[PDB]
RNA sequence: AGCAGUAAGUACGCAUUGAUCCCUAGGUCUCCGAAUGGGGAAACCCAGCUGUUACUAGCAGUUAUUCAUGAGUGAAUACAUAGCUCAUGUAAAGGUAACGCAGAGAACUGAAACAUCUAAGUACCUGCAGGAAGAGAAAGUAAAAACGAUUUCGUAAGUAGCGGCGAGCGAACGCGAAGAAGGGCAAACCAAGAAGCUUGCUUCUUGGGGUUGUAGGACUGCAACGUGGACUUAAGCAUUAUAGUCGAAUAACCUGGGAAGGUUAAUCAAAGAGGGUAAUAAUCCCGUAGACAAAAUAGCGCUUAUACCUAGCAGUAUCCUGAGUAGGGCUGGACACGCGAAAUCCAGUUUGAAUCCGGGAGGACCAUCUCCCAACCCUAAAUACUCCUUAGUGACCGAUAGUGAACCAGUACCGUGAGGGAAAGGUGAAAAGAACCCCGAGAGGGGAGUGAAAUAGCACCUGAAACCGUGUGCCUACAAGAAGUUCGAGCCCGUUAAUGGGUGAGAGCGUGCCUUUUGUAGAAUGAACCGGCGAGUUACGUUAUGAUGCGAGGUUAAGUUGA
RNA sequence: UAUGAGUAGCGCAAGAUAAGUGAGAAUCUUAUCCACCGUAAGACUAAGGUUUCCAGGGGAAGGCUCGUCCGCCCUGGGUUAGUCGGGACCUAAGGCGAGGCCGAAAGGCGUAGUCGAUGGACAACUGGUUGAUAUUCCAGUACUAGAUAUGAUCGUGAUGG
């Protein structure tokens, strides 16, 4: 039937935008894990 | 080396002892196209700049080991260089010293 | 040969930006119709692009920087 | 001496006049991002002010906040105050390899279960710091003469101890080595000021005073020692990174596609390290050993007066010497210490001294003795670890290895996300990459030619293995087998030259292999096959057995030296 | 790399002939009939998709078969606004939140304020136009708002009400 993601643009951001991830002193930490690994991109 | 140059011996390799003029070495290749030496031939298509092709007597480059610069009396060896004058003087050992 | 003359000659003298660089940071700072011959074609001669931008470049970064 | 990164790939060109390039310094530095004029989902939008220069423009800058410092303001409510405004100071927010410190802090385990313990105050998480951090100068240890801050290592030694005394955990002393530096302040006082100026003030500001254990300072005596210590300033010296430079020593023959290989000879010597070169080089090249070179470049070190605060000393008028402080109660915790005889230290909470005739420690505690002087602050050095910069080294490893990643790897790809996470290197020396000719819609082939070689032709060295084949000598279409032996009719062929091999009709007798089990042929498992990987170590300790050495004498650890 | 196995399936609906195309046509293109849907299987429009569009060329793979065809591939173009939707307006639900509050810390709360549309504010609509853009390009008509050029005159009249 219905599946999980049928997102819109607000949906694809607003959990994972750079200030959203940056905001709570925590997601920016795991982003810095994502930087200290340094994969294909950062914010998505 | 420093820019070749002159007639240049080929001791080892496919054509022993052959001397031949150089100017066109491009030392980044680290092996020098010399006229007469390492006779490549190319079967090129009848295309632009040769509408027959099939024959290109361009010649292969061979290594710095098989390049042997002689001083002008046909005497090779080891280039003692920079020794004498204002910027640089090239010569070989046991040689007539000219460049 | 050409470029050391036609580069080193120009504006190492200390006259100024709206003063001396009138030929470069004003006049040939119109990079139009040389670029604008770029991609219009019918030019056949390249080196003027980064040559001239190089000269206006050194005009700004020396002469329009030293004051 | 060519340049015109990657690399083909092109063009204008460019260049020993000195390019390209290397190094050093300066320049500009799109936007986002601590990200900060304001908002905002990352690559945005909209501004204000100041000049600019022109426009219903543009340019250039200023405009985040907190803190600190001033300046002004001035509510209830008179002063004030809060509050507000402006100005100044990256300060400072932030990114962070690893080590540290401090807080907060588990579980799983193991204890054959487990509630005590352990794991460990470790996993995590947060903060604070530097090149190291803490670390530290006895209110110490010890127990007799016994020394004299720390720190690291060895030792003591699993010794003393503690512990459902289970399981475990676990010292210190003293000694040995490295490293080896202590110095200020408050206090007391003295002088200045201002002031409770309520006078004699007894609080503040400045500068001396001096930092103490056998007490020491103040009071009476009275001496100028470089000092990271009594100034780790500035000026020269010297040399290193930071561009690199020179830099020795050989010829022929044979072979091959090619010599450095074989052969013949010769040289060199601070260079016979290593790597290339068509095939293994000392004498071909890079190099190598040595010997030179830097303006700027970041330093290190030496000399210089200066960059400043200290001494001894006898006596003792009284003061000082570190108050909610020691302590005491309770609750904790750490200390080997699990409340215990429990030391000793540090917490909360409560109570609360003495103060030099002092006070503390000496594992409850009371006396004698030993030592020390807390309750104020700083202290290099020896140590820990590397993202990093090279100089490098390998009984490292060779493309399933070695980093996940030798390859445009954290790539592709999965997942919304946090995350995860692949596969793959080799032609030939040199592309010299197969001109042409022919087949073929094209590809692809086939000739030619290429190259040492074309089974060498672009995922290309080498090429098994399973799979598919094509040919091949024998046999089988009256046969019901772990698919075998052994014998063997008959046929075919002639060999690591051998009492040859390939067969094989026929005929006798013959229950696959692994783990488990008492016993499996198995209808007990398991294995599609093929290839690759893929599993009993070492660290430290004990015991046993030998080997060797010396022997009631064996033995050096740590460390130092050194490649 | 087998095997099963040239077996299952070939992903819910009917095309047909002639002619072209090519080298090769069932499946490409046209013509001509048939057929189907038709409160849709039309057109237009959210989110989404992120260039898939169109033009030309080609057919290594892809297309579940073929394949000259193509959402496949190469190349090149293609999206146009004062009024259309948003922003330069306001604001809910909510989020962030200087101040402040408490808290080992991080934090979590929160006054002012700040954004936050699915809401409420407001001018343009007819005709033509490509391979493709149309309310956007232009003919005709506007209107909105501002500007500088120009006889006002005391007028504007606020965050207050």
């Amino acid at each position: 039937m219905k599946r999980t993601y049928q997102p819109h643009k607000k949906s694809r951001k607003t959990t994972h935008g750079f200030r959203s991830r940056m905001a709570t002193k925590n997601g920016r930490r795991v982003l810095a894990a994502r930087r200290r690994k340094g994969r294909a991109s950062l914010t998505v | 080396f420093v820019k070749t140059g002159d007639t240049v011996k080929v001791i080892a390799g496919k054509d022993r002892g052959t001397t031949g003029k150089v100017i066109k070495a491009l030392p980044k290749v680290n092996k020098v196209v010399v006229e007469g030496v390492a006779i490549m031939k190319k079967h090129q298509k009848p295309n632009s700049e040769n509408p027959s092709g099939a024959i290109l007597e361009i010649e292969a480059p061979i290594h710095v080991s098989n390049v042997q610069v002689l001083d002008k009396n046909g005497v090779a060896g080891r280039v003692g260089y920079k020794v004498v004058d204002d910027k640089k003087v090239r010569f070989n050992k046991k040689s007539g010293e000219i460049l | 040969k050409l470029s050391e003359t036609k580069s080193l000659l120009k504006d190492l003298r200390a006259l100024s930006v709206e003063e001396l660089t009138t030929r470069e940071a004003e006049l040939k700072k119109e990079l139009f119709d040389l670029r604008f011959q770029a991609a219009a074609g019918r030019l056949e001669n390249t080196a003027k692009l980064d040559e001239v931008k190089k000269t206006i470049a050194r005009v700004k970064t020396v002469q329009a920087e030293l004051n």
